[PDB]
RNA sequence: UAAGGUGAUAUGAACCGUUAUAACCGGCGAUUUCCGAAUGGGGAAACCCAGUGUGUUUCGACACACUAUCAUUAACUGAAUCCAUAGGUUAAUGAGGCGAACCGGGGGAACUGAAACAUCUAAGUACCCCGAGGAAAAGAAAUCAACCGAGAUUCCCCCAGUAGCGGCGAGCGAACGGGGAGCAGCCCAGAGCCUGAAUCAGUGUGUGUGUUAGUGGAAGCGUCUGGAAAGGCGCGCGAUACAGGGUGACAGCCCCGUACACAAAAAUGCACAUGCUGUGAGCUCGAUGAGUAGGGCGGGACACGUGGUAUCCUGUCUGAAUAUGGGGGGACCAUCCUCCAAGGCUAAAUACUCCUGACUGACCGAUAGUGAACCAGUACCGUGAGGGAAAGGCGAAAAGAAC
RNA sequence: CGAAGGUGUGCUGUGAGGCAUGCUGGAGGUAUCAGAAGUGCGAAUGCUGACAUAAGUAACGAUAAAGCGGGUGAAAAGCCCGCUCGCCGGAAGACCAAGGGUUCCUGUCCAACGUUAAUCGGGGCAGGGUGAGUCGACCCCUAAGGCGAGGCCGAAAGGCGUAGUCGAUGGGAAACAGGUUAAUAUUCCUGUACUUGGUGUUACUGCGAAGGGGGGACGGAGAAGGCUAUGUUGGCCGGGCG
RNA sequence: UACGGUGCUGAAGCAACAAAUGCCCUGCUUCCAGGAAAAGCCUCUAAGCAUCAGGUAACAUCAAAUCGUACCCCAAACCG
């Protein structure tokens, strides 16, 4: 079984932003990066293990990158994909 | 195709020149004739896409014969 | 540094017939 | 250390494995996002240790 | 297959500073070694709001080449060639002219 | 004043794609002279 | 191999290693997302959606594998009618696509030349299509010659702008023979006797050598000018190493190298020896390629345009002899000479260079040389096929100008 | 203790030229006698780059229109705030598809871009920003049409086409109101709803298709009736009497 | 009030009239030019299965993935 470190591997890092902030103070909701796949699924499973934690549910989005200008070079920044995970009333982190 | 399936026979170019000596492009096309020859190994009819010298050559040589050939160069009848 | 590439048609000449 | 778990059966191997992954993986990760991986080099030793374990496991299991 | 180490004693043989002992401090890909004490910049050194806020005049050391440099035989007070040769299996330094080992 | 190009990315894939070139083997043989050529844009796409 | 390393623009941060499991280089493995012949189905390429079979924490839901088409073979099934066949399912093997030229075959121009233009030339060229290899094709005389003889094919130099063909215009243009490169001849159309009987092909072992990492590799100092000498001056040294490149101006002796002598755990090419498997000597007798040769009509190839036109090939219609027989010897006939078609295989001499290594240049030196010396077939232009640039240089060293 | 090149001067040859030297330049150059040529430019409406001319001339892109105070700033006719004036108002307003692809919002910068200035911007740099069982796509079905197992036909390529499989511009299940961010919401929050499937339980029952039927399922024009969106007025509530 | 805004509170919230190109209307009445297809959906059976499976009703539980979502969109952002 592979599952296991499929979960270990869909989050790859937390945002941070005071939308971010403003959205955890006020919905208790926590937005963080994910793979590029990243299934409502997988994201709700990993979060139940690893942060031991209840979400009521998780709703993805998936930004596309900029074209930024360096040098005289042109260039795109890689697409990401980041989770609004809901938590229930009880919270840890 | 316009191929016999006995003797191979294929259309084939060629000039046709006129009375002042003028070439024009033609292609000469076999005497293909679609028949159906009984065999007497399987008791039923074959049909064949053949022309009037394959149709002779079958005539000479047994039919078997010609089907086993055919069969040996590996075109399906 | 290109060139001009469209060059539009000369105006009619007046007829000198 | 390369042959330290070359010796190793699958089930342990495959636990160790799993440990890499769990820890010292995702917690890094976190880490350096968050801002307070001082030292970097963790991450591209634990990186190259999960692939050291994982050709053992395919070169030991199956052929 | 480097005949100029991370520690060794040598004299310059071509420059301004032709003659001038020192100890190598380290070797570069690019065929050039730095040794302090001879080879000294002044590199204005613009200021930052970093940690560090040197500013000023840094006297830097300038890399040459390692042609330039000999090692110095310490014994014979003058620059001389080195080459290699195997002892019991082990690929060693030595110098010419009298040749011992390092 | 409609100009001739009137841009639709439907159609220009249907007509200009990778799938319609390699469907017939004359727009084959395009994508083979644009590899050999060492075109980064193979062909037009999204 | 190793005391230095973590690719570059490109400093830093945080680290590894220094006598060996840092890094680097070579061999053999592992990993190898999605698109693409794409092959589970579909599709606006890098996307969407499935079936089946194997294994699994909350039924939840996952993981792995398989599932295209065609050709050949086998098995299992199975219509119109008993049998049968077509057909259907399954399994095995192969094929598919890409690639600069060269090679063979199937098609095949026009401009142009003739001072016009139609036969002709351009030209079997450009181009399109198919197939195969490292070369391919061709090929062991139904050939030439001359009644003297030569003995497969291919390629080069002559014969030779000769003989010939030709609105006898423009143009096309051999052969015989001579000199060289390179040499090789065999099998089936069949029975008996003798039976691994040679020569080959597919795979092991051993030997030799080559390839994929490498190692050692000689010999110079002092003074003058100068920012710095490799230069000037003086006296030495090595050389089976003064081929090259770098080094603060021009280095045999400062460095990397070169001459030269060595090295391969592993994986492979070639040349031999020695085993296994498969096909197969030799002798006797016999046979010795039929809708073919040839012919009529229409075309093509032959230098040879139907001309007196032999020879080969073909669309069409006909049609022998078979060795006491047949073909050719440039209309044709006779006499002579020569050969034995209608079944196949065959190395070398030759052609080409997308790619790798080494070396060379009375070749270019940034408007030149590849379109591109700088991340160029890029930016940019066009719906698209397609077109297609400009742009090299600080210094020995950033010491790239603190204040 | 200064090559080629560059820039002057002085000599010399009948000419193309040659020689010497000052300054710049910074490391290559080359006698003589021979050999080989991409061997000499002023023109080709020559090619490429650079720079003049007209010339500080025309123009500064709808004759809808601006004025003043204050603010920031080195600098304000053009930016921000306020008070007035003017223009559109079946649009020059408000929402979508197509097509763009970050032009969105915040901070910061004014070289280039804006036909002027610029503190401003759809400009440069950095960060942030797109949340769906119900919206759309995907998905199920199909039109025109495409492709097309076998098959038929064709020198080759390939053409046509059956079973099939694709193809929305059409048909098919389900959400509204209010609030919130500098920037998203019918997606987030609150309130109240709805639809299609899987599993389990209980009570009954015959179920069962690429097969049959029904339904889906449809034109133009015209008229009347019943309603709503919406508007006006009155009442009511709050404020005002200048 | 970082002077942009924030927080708190919150009365009345009815009637009449007019009225659509919007809804009833895929309607109705007329005319010739006679005005898509298929599926979801409803219903009847074949093969086969009927102590099953399957279906109906009720309750409970779970699932509803994936992609678009900014901004312009009669325009300074699309085609010129």
């Amino acid at each position: 079984m592979i599952r296991e470190e499929r979960l270990l591997k869909v989050l790859r890092a937390p945002h941070v932003s005071e939308k971010a902030s403003t959205a955890m103070e006020k919905s208790n909701t926590i937005v963080l990066k994910v793979a590029k796949d990243a299934t409502k699924a997988e994201i709700k499973a990993a979060v139940q293990k690893l942060f031991e934690v209840e979400v009521e549910v998780v709703n993805t989005l998936v930004v596309k990158g900029k074209v930024k200008r360096h040098g005289q070079r042109i260039g795109r920044r890689s697409d990401w994909k980041k989770a609004y995970v809901t938590l229930k009333e009880g919270q840890n982190l | 195709s316009r191929v016999c399936q006995v003797t191979g026979k294929r259309p084939v170019t060629g000039n046709n020149r006129s009375h002042a000596l003028n070439a024009t492009k033609r292609r000469f096309l076999p005497n293909l004739h679609s028949h159906r020859f009984w065999v007497e190994s399987e008791k039923r009819f074959v049909t064949l896409r053949v022309s009037a010298k394959g149709m002779r050559v079958i005539d000479k040589k047994g039919i078997d014969t010609v089907l086993a050939e055919l069969r040996a160069r590996g075109e399906k009848y | 540094n290109n060139r001009p590439v469209y060059i539009p048609r000369p105006r009619p000449p007046h007829p000198r017939l | 250390m390369k042959a330290k778990e070359l010796r190793e059966k699958s089930v342990e191997e495959l636990n160790t494995e799993l440990l890499n992954l769990l820890r010292e993986q995702f917690n890094l990760r976190m880490q350096a996002a968050s801002g307070q991986l001082q030292q970097s080099h963790l991450l591209k030793q634990v990186r190259r240790d999960v692939a050291r374990v994982k050709t053992l496991l395919n070169e030991k299991a199956g052929a | 297959a480097a005949k100029i180490r991370r520690d060794d004693e040598v004299i310059v043989l071509t420059g301004k500073d032709k003659g001038k002992r020192g100890k190598v401090k380290n070797v570069l890909s690019s065929g050039k070694v730095i040794v302090e004490g001879i080879n000294l910049v002044k590199k204005h050194q613009k200021p930052v709001p970093a940690l560090n806020q040197p500013g000023g005049i840094v006297e830097k050391e300038a890399a040459i080449q390692v042609s330039n440099v000999a090692i110095f035989n310490a014994a014979t007070g003058k620059a001389d060639r080195v080459g290699f040769r195997f002892e019991d299996g082990k690929k060693v330094r030595f110098f010419k002219s009298n040749s011992e080992t390092i | 004043m409609k100009r001739t190009f009137q841009p639709s990315v439907l159609k220009r894939n249907r007509s200009h794609g990778f799938r319609a070139r390699m469907a017939t083997k004359n727009g084959r043989q395009v994508l083979a002279r644009r590899r050999a050529k060492g075109r980064a844009r193979l062909t037009v796409s999204k």
